[PDB]
C-alpha cells in the first residue's frame, strides 16, 4: 500500500520531505512534474493539492499512517 | 444533493454564534437529533469544527489562497477560514510578456507558494478579484480593460487544474463590500449600498445581511448601465456605461479634453492627477467642481433607483474622489432624495468606506455555507 | 409537534411535487428516518391528504378546497380552490370604497354571501387567502394602510375573519403574492431569478433571486414605482414629483389620452381595453402612449437587469393586450441599456394570470402546505 | 347521541340541510348563533369550520354514520 505510493509521488529520489497531519499527506516534491495524480487518487486519495512543491494526498485516518509507511520502505 | 445544503446549513450555523449545543443545531437549524447530530459527528471527524454544552468553529489549519489583478498588479494572500492573514505578497504584473496572461498568473501564484511553503497547513480553495466581464460558472473571463489581450480566459479551469481546489471568480467591488460589513464600515447593518469609483465602476449589495448574488452566481455588472445614450465604446461591448463617464480616468480624460480646448481652470498650472482635480474643486474652480458634480449626479441617480429596491440602512462610496466630498457625497444624497420614495431617503447616508487596498473571504464562507465546500472538506 | 411540522410539510412537498414517489423515494428525497417517513406518510393517508395509487404515493387535492380572494379597488374576487389550486367557481363582487359601513365588514359579508350560494360547490374548507394592495403586516393579518380604501388603519382583517370561520387566513401584499404565485403556477416557472413588473392603478414590480422574493429595509417592499423618471410631472402622494407612477399608472395613461384627444385625434367611451385596441389596429396616439410608458419602464428595468439577472421578466397589466407594441420598446431598452452578456438570453414577456385573477394567493395556500403550518391542521379531518 | 347532535346544531327547526364527507360532519343551518360550537367539540369533534352558513364539524370515519342517525332522528 505505500510501496507504491512512494512511486505515485515519484520516488525516493523525488520526495524531499515527507510529513502527514491529521488527514492530509503533506508530502514535499522535488518535481511536481513526476507527481502521478491518478495512482494517489486509485489508491485512496479523495483529492491531491498540489500548491508550490508540496503535495498533499487526501486519504484520511490512514494518512498519519501512510506516512509512517512509506517511511519504512526505504530501509 | 439535500446532504450538502443540509450540512453546510449546520455550520453556518457554527460560526455566527460560538457556542451552540447539538439542540440549537436541531433547533434553530430545523432539524431532527438524526440530521443534526450525525452532521456534526462527521465535521467534528473531520475538523471543521471545535469541542466545548457549546460549538465553536476550527479556523487556522484551513488555508486558502487569495489574489487579486489590479490595472496592472497581482497581490496574493494565504488566510484563514475566518479570513485571518497568514501571509501577503506585492509582486508586479505588467501588460506584455512572452506567455500571455494566464501562464504568467500561474507562475506567480507557483512563486509565493514555493517560498511560503511553510505557512500553508492545509488548502481548501483559491479566490480571485479581477475586473472584466465574467462567466463564473466555467470562469471564463471574456475581456478586460487593460488586457486587450485577454479573450475566453478559462482561469477557473485552469488554476483548479493546476492544485486541484476550487475557483471562485470575484471583482473587487463585491469582495470589498463584505469586508466592509465585517470590520469596515457598515460592520453590523443587514442593508448596504456600496459604489466604488476608480478605474471601474460598480456596487456591491448586502440584503438582509447577505451579499447579493445574481442570476445563475453571475455578479451584478451594475457598472454597464448605459448613462450616456452617445458616450465612448465599453469593453464589454455596449456604450455609454457607467463605468464609462464615471470612471476616474474618463473624468481626468474629460477634464484634459476641455482644458485643451478654451477654457480656465486652477488646474492648468499642476498637471492632472486625481489628486490635483479634488484639490482644486474644492477651492471652487468651476470646472473640476461641475465635473465631480456631475460624476456624483451620475451615480446618484442610479444609486436613487437602487434605494427603492433595496431601501438600504447606510449607503458607501468608495473612491479617491471622497477627498471632496463636501462636494460629492452631498450631491450624491440630494439625487438619492430628490428621486427615490422619500421615507427610504429622508433617513439615509452617504458615507465613505473606512477601508482601500479586500479578498475572497465572502466566497470561501459562502462556500461552506452552501455546503459545496464543506462536503469536499469532510473527507479532508 | 414543531420539527414533526417542517418534517411532514417537506414529505408532502416531495409528493406534490414529484410524485408518484415510493415510500423509499421519499426517505431518500426528504433525507428523514425511515420509519420516520412511514410514519408521517400513513397520517396523510389515513387523513385522505395523499393516496396510494394501487410504493406510488400521490397528493389528493379534489375533497380540500380553500378560498383566494383578492381585493383591488371598489372590487373583491372570490374563488374556492383544489389544494393544487384548480378553481371551482370564481366571482367578482364590488366595495364601492365609500360606505356608511366599515370596509372590515364588508369584506366579511360578500365571504358569507359567497358561501351561502355556493354551499354544495365548497367541499372541506381548509384556508382562506387574501391579496391586497397596501402596506400588510403578513405574519399578523393585519391591514395597516391601503390605497383606494382611504378609511382603513390598522384592520384586523385576519383574525376577526379567521374568529368568524375557524380557518387559517394567510395575507400577502398583492405584489409580493402575485410573483410567487406565476412562479409556482404559470410564467415564470423554472426560474430562481424574476423580475415581474406590475402597471394598474398603481405601478410596482416584484423580485426573486436564488429562490426568494426580495424584501427591504423592515419588509419595505420593492417600490420601483417611486422612481423619478421625469423631474418634473405631476405632485406624487409619496412627496417627490414625477413618479415613474404618474405617467405609467393606467389611470394617468387615461388621463393622458382623455386630455390629448380634447385636441384631435375613437368613438366609444375610453378605457384601458379601448385604447390598447386603438394602438393595436394601428393607431398613431394610442400607441404613443403604449410605447412611451415602455420607454420608462425599460429604462428602469434596464438597471434592474445588471443587479438581478433574472431567467425571465414579466409585465402584470392591462397593457398586456398591447404586448406587439409595448414589449418591443422595453425589450429595446434592456438590450440597448443593461450588459450585452445578460440582455442576450431574456425577453419581456407577458403575465400569465390578471390583475383580477384569484390565483394571487395560490402560492400562500401552498407555502402554508409545504412549511406544514397547515398539514397538520389538515391532519385531523 | 344522534338527539345530542341535532341540539347542538340547534335541532330540526334550525338544520337546513346535513350531509357528512369523508372526515367531516357537513350541516347547513338557518342561523350558526343558534348552534352550540363548544358541544360540537365535547362530544367528539377535532374541530368546527363556519363556512358562511354550513357548519363543517370535524369527527372523522364516524362522519358519514352520524349522518345517518341524525337523519333518523328528525322523524
Ligand atoms: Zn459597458
Ligand atoms: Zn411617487
Amino acid at each position: 500500500m505505500a510501496p507504491a505510493l512512494v512511486a505515485a509521488f515519484g520516488g525516493k529520489e523525488n520526495i524531499t520531505n515527507l510529513d502527514a497531519c491529521i488527514t492530509r499527506l503533506r508530502v514535499s516534491v522535488a518535481d511536481v512534474s513526476k507527481v502521478d495524480q491518478a495512482g494517489l487518487k486509485k489508491l485512496g486519495a479523495a483529492g491531491v493539492v498540489v500548491a508550490g512543491s508540496g503535495v498533499q494526498a487526501i486519504f484520511g485516518t490512514k494518512s498519519d499512517n501512510l506516512k509512517t509507511e512509506m517511511d519504512e520502505y526505504i530501509r | 444533493q439535500i446532504k450538502q445544503t443540509n450540512a453546510g446549513a449546520v455550520y453556518r450555523l457554527i460560526d455566527q454564534l460560538g457556542p451552540v449545543s447539538r439542540i440549537d443545531l436541531s433547533r434553530l437549524a430545523q432539524l431532527a437529533p438524526a440530521s443534526i447530530t450525525k452532521i456534526v459527528r462527521e465535521m467534528l471527524e473531520a475538523h471543521l469544527v471545535q469541542e466545548l454544552v457549546g460549538l465553536v468553529v476550527e479556523t487556522e489549519a484551513w488555508h486558502y489562497l487569495s489574489l487579486r489583478i489590479s490595472r496592472g498588479e497581482i497581490f496574493l494572500a494565504l488566510r484563514d477560514l475566518s479570513s485571518k492573514l497568514v501571509v501577503e505578497e506585492s509582486q508586479e504584473l505588467a501588460l506584455k510578456d512572452d506567455s500571455p496572461l494566464l501562464d504568467r498568473i500561474i507562475s506567480h501564484i507557483d512563486q509565493f507558494f514555493i517560498r511560503h511553503q511553510k505557512k500553508l497547513e492545509r488548502l481548501t480553495s483559491i479566490a480571485i478579484t479581477l475586473p472584466g466581464i465574467i462567466d463564473t460558472e466555467n470562469g471564463i473571463v471574456h475581456r478586460m480593460p487593460f488586457y486587450e489581450d485577454v479573450k475566453e480566459m478559462p482561469l477557473g479551469e485552469a488554476l483548479e487544474q493546476h492544485t486541484g481546489v476550487p475557483v471562485y471568480i470575484q471583482h473587487d467591488i463585491s469582495a470589498w463590500t463584505m469586508a466592509e460589513a465585517l470590520f469596515g464600515a457598515s460592520r453590523g447593518a443587514r442593508d448596504v449600498i456600496q459604489v466604488v469609483i476608480d478605474h471601474n465602476v460598480g456596487a456591491g449589495v448586502i440584503t438582509d445581511g447577505h451579499l447579493l448574488h445574481a442570476g445563475s452566481s453571475s455578479l451584478v455588472e451594475i457598472g454597464h448601465t448605459q448613462v450616456d445614450p452617445y458616450g465612448k465604446r465599453c469593453y464589454c461591448g455596449n456604450h455609454g456605461c457607467l463605468e464609462t463617464i464615471a470612471s476616474v480616468d474618463s473624468i481626468l480624460e474629460l477634464a484634459q479634453l476641455r482644458l485643451n480646448q478654451s477654457m480656465s481652470s486652477m488646474l492648468h498650472g499642476q498637471p492632472l492627477t486625481v489628486d490635483s482635480l479634488c484639490q482644486a474643486a474644492l477651492r471652487g474652480d468651476l470646472l473640476a467642481k461641475d465635473i465631480i458634480t456631475g460624476v456624483g449626479a451620475h451615480v446618484g441617480r442610479i444609486l436613487a433607483i437602487m434605494v427603492n429596491l433595496f431601501n438600504p440602512q447606510k449607503i458607501l462610496i468608495g473612491s479617491p474622489l471622497s477627498k471632496a466630498a463636501d462636494i460629492l457625497f452631498p450631491v450624491i444624497s440630494d439625487s438619492i432624495r430628490q428621486q427615490a420614495l422619500p421615507a427610504y431617503s429622508q433617513h439615509i447616508s452617504v458615507e465613505s468606506t473606512q477601508f482601500s487596498n479586500m479578498a475572497g473571504a465572502a466566497l470561501v464562507k459562502d462556500a461552506m455555507y452552501n455546503g459545496s465546500l464543506l462536503i469536499r472538506l469532510l473527507q479532508g
